[PDB]
């Protein structure tokens, strides 16, 4: 009758994007004017990305493919101090096309860059147009630093969902893990080759979290769902970046199917009470609405079947 | 934070 769902995971793992998908799928969605509201966010995410790339060229010591880009780089920061002009667009277009910044871009594993960077930049002509209005996908691609607990309600298959986006508190934690029906833990598959910021690979940090989750006594009666997310970025990434960067003891081949399977085990093996509790793993793309719909529909079935079994119905 | 909390 009532379901308390919890979204846990490392930063930029897909938690908040899943939330948007819930409103898109089990609520109204996104109106014309709601999308217009993210226009500023989109422009922001675009600018900070190209900048991050350009900044990285300073550390990594990478030259442009044309000294004429030095001027555009200059103007980028200058113009940033002022929403999308027609001049800034060209400044970014010219930079994004330069073989110089493109080389630094393909080395984004050595610094912090937005995952939606290429998405926006490769579609700049459209976004930069005056009176442009963000598509629903554009909205999903945005990155917003969500802080604090974020409650969200929706009804699906005759169930009232109370979904919490956990992304500083003290006793507020206690009043959060109280009788959680199910936990959806998000993992960014593509974060396996991200450099050592700290002394533990991003992926290893995620395993750390998941370990404490499914093994904790708090969730002995909680359905544990594992969302191996960003499979789309991972599929392309694995072709050029060895999984051994994350797990050096990995003897498998650098294919999507095999490498993904390996990562699934590394997480599922963190389950100590394997005899008592099962982990429901899904390979997802949080920005893919059709996929999230399918995956969440599957999750709901699991939750229903477990609501019955308990109070003796199944 | 909520990690060490556990
Ligand atoms: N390509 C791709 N991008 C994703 C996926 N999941 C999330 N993203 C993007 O990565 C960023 C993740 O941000 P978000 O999920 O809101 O942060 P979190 O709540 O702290 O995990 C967003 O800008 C999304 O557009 C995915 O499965 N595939
Ligand atoms: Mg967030």
């Amino acid at each position: 009758a009532e379901v308390k769902l919890l979204l846990l995971g490392a930063r930029e793992s897909g938690k908040s994007t899943i939330v948007k998908q819930m409103k898109i799928i089990h609520e109204a969605g996104y109106s014309e004017e709601e999308c217009k509201q993210y226009k500023a966010v989109v422009y922001s995410n675009t600018i900070q990305s190209i900048i991050a790339i350009i900044r990285a060229m300073g550390r990594l010591k990478i030259d442009f493919g044309d000294s004429a880009r030095a001027d555009d780089a200059r103007q980028l920061f200058v113009l940033a101090g002022a929403f999308m002009t027609a001049e800034l667009a060209g400044v970014i277009k010219r930079l994004w096309k330069d073989s110089g910044v493109q080389a630094c871009f393909n080395r984004s594993r050595e610094y912090q860059l937005n995952d939606s960077a290429a998405y926006y930049l490769n579609d700049l002509d459209r976004i930069a147009q005056p009176n442009y209005i963000p598509t629903q996908q554009d909205v999903l691609r945005t990155r917003v630093k969500t802080t604090g607990i974020v409650e969200t309600h929706f009804t699906f298959k005759d169930l009232h969902f109370k979904m919490f986006d956990v992304g500083s508190e003290r006793k507020k934690w206690i009043h959060c893990f109280e009788g959680v029906t199910a936990i959806i833990f998000c993992v960014a598959l593509s974060d396996y080759d991200l450099v050592l910021a700290e002394e533990m690979n991003r992926m290893h940090e995620s395993m750390k979290l998941f370990d404490s989750i499914c093994n904790n006594k708090w969730f002995t009666d909680t359905s544990i769902i594992l969302f191996l997310n960003k499979k789309d970025l991972f599929e392309e990434k694995i072709k050029k970046s060895p999984l051994t960067i994350c797990y050096p003891e990995y003897a498998g081949s650098n294919t999507y199917e095999e490498a993904a399977a390996y990562i699934q085990c590394q997480f599922e093996d963190l389950n100590k009470r394997k005899d008592t509790k099962e982990i429901y793993t899904h390979f997802t793309c949080a920005t893919d609405t059709k996929n999230v719909q399918f995956v969440f529909d599957a999750v709901t079935d699991v939750i229903i079947k477990n609501n019955l079994k308990d109070c003796g119905l199944f | 934070t909520w990690y060490d909390f556990l």
